[PDB]
């Protein structure tokens, strides 16, 4: 539940 | 008779001739009614059997008692809706069937107390209220994603931004997308005749910034006129009973986190500004999923991007298809 919530949480902006 | 017979073929036929026809506006009902059982359609047999919290959709103009009328639901057809009028009228034929309506009780008590029904027991009374059966409801229910917590932060925005994005580009041609600054919580239809007509009134409500507010709501109906899809990204929601009272009536749409620990574990990582607003972020994790599911429209708990997407877009695509 970490890994999907953590690349997609940074790249919309960064 | 031959006067129901003839405005009945012209009847089916303007229903025939106007299915090609654009859609003018939309209502939303409150109260549990068929269309079909009523003796007074002028068309039997085509009647809508809607519910509570039902919507509907209006084209062309029939009369002060009736409408033409399509449901929202996939290859729905044409109905009629009864007029707000026939409906109050309806309404009391709904309390006339009982034994008494007004003041007089019937516990075996006939032949001394006649007392005549008094205007406590028509609709004339009973106005403190007086919630409208029929609202001026947008022509669709707008799309706005709320939580997990508050906006404005770090760990919130990205999260509705990318979504958007991915709205935006796949429903590129077909899709609005603007930020409104204004409040939307004080979207009120009860409180005045005209709150604040001008500015130059120098008044409480002159001087403040509700005018704003009012004035974003017709805003959204008539963007929502264009019949193209509308989702806002408004930073003033926080939860959906704010909104559930008001005529808009969105499509709550609720993000949550499998765990307060993968959440707790999010922000950590973030940056040294955000640790700062970890005690209140948290304050309204546990305040918004404690609202039952059945308030919010539709859940997205997939722990993948791409597993939300597509949910999220399948409830889209049914809907206009649905609608059309």
């Amino acid at each position: 539940d970490l890994k999907g919530y953590l690349d997609w949480i940074t790249q919309a902006e960064d | 008779e031959s006067a129901r017979r003839e405005v009945e073929s012209q009847a089916q036929q303007q229903l025939e001739r106007a299915k090609h026809k654009p859609v003018a506006f939309a209502v939303r009902t409150n109260v549990s009614y068929c269309g079909v059982l009523d003796e007074e359609c002028p068309v039997q047999g085509s009647g809508v059997n809607f519910e509570a919290k039902d919507f509907l959709h209006i084209k062309e103009k029939y009369s002060n008692d009736w409408w033409i009328g399509r449901l929202v639901k996939e290859g729905g057809d044409i109905a009629f809706i009864p007029s707000p009028q026939r409906l109050e009228s309806i309404r009391l034929k709904q309390e006339q069937k009982a034994r008494r309506s007004g003041n007089p009780s019937s516990l075996s008590d006939i032949g001394n107390r006649r007392s005549p029904p008094p205007s406590l027991a028509k609709q004339k009374q009973k106005q403190a209220e007086h919630v409208p059966p029929y609202d001026v409801v947008p022509s669709m229910r707008p799309v706005v994603l709320v939580g997990p917590s508050l906006k404005g932060y770090e760990v919130t925005d990205m999260m509705q931004k990318a979504l958007f994005d991915f709205l935006k580009h796949r429903f590129d041609g077909r899709i609005s997308i603007t930020r409104v600054t204004a409040d939307l919580s004080l979207a009120k239809r009860s409180v005045l005749n005209n709150p604040g007509k001008r500015t130059i009134i120098e008044r409480s409500s002159a001087r403040s910034s509700i005018a704003e507010v009012q004035s974003e709501i017709e805003r959204i109906f008539e963007l929502a006129k264009s019949l193209q899809l509308v989702v806002l990204d408004a930073d003033t929601i926080n939860h959906p009973a704010q909104l559930a009272k008001t005529s808009l009536a969105p499509i709550i749409v609720f993000v949550k986190v499998s765990s307060p620990k993968v959440l707790q574990r999010l922000i950590r990582s973030r940056g040294k500004s955000q640790m700062k607003h970890l005690t209140v972020q948290m304050m309204a994790y546990d305040k918004l999923v404690q609202c039952p599911p059945e308030s919010f429209d539709v859940i997205l708990d997939e722990n993948q991007l791409e597993d939300a997407c597509e949910h999220l877009a399948e409830y889209l695509e049914v809907y206009w298809r649905a609608t059309h």
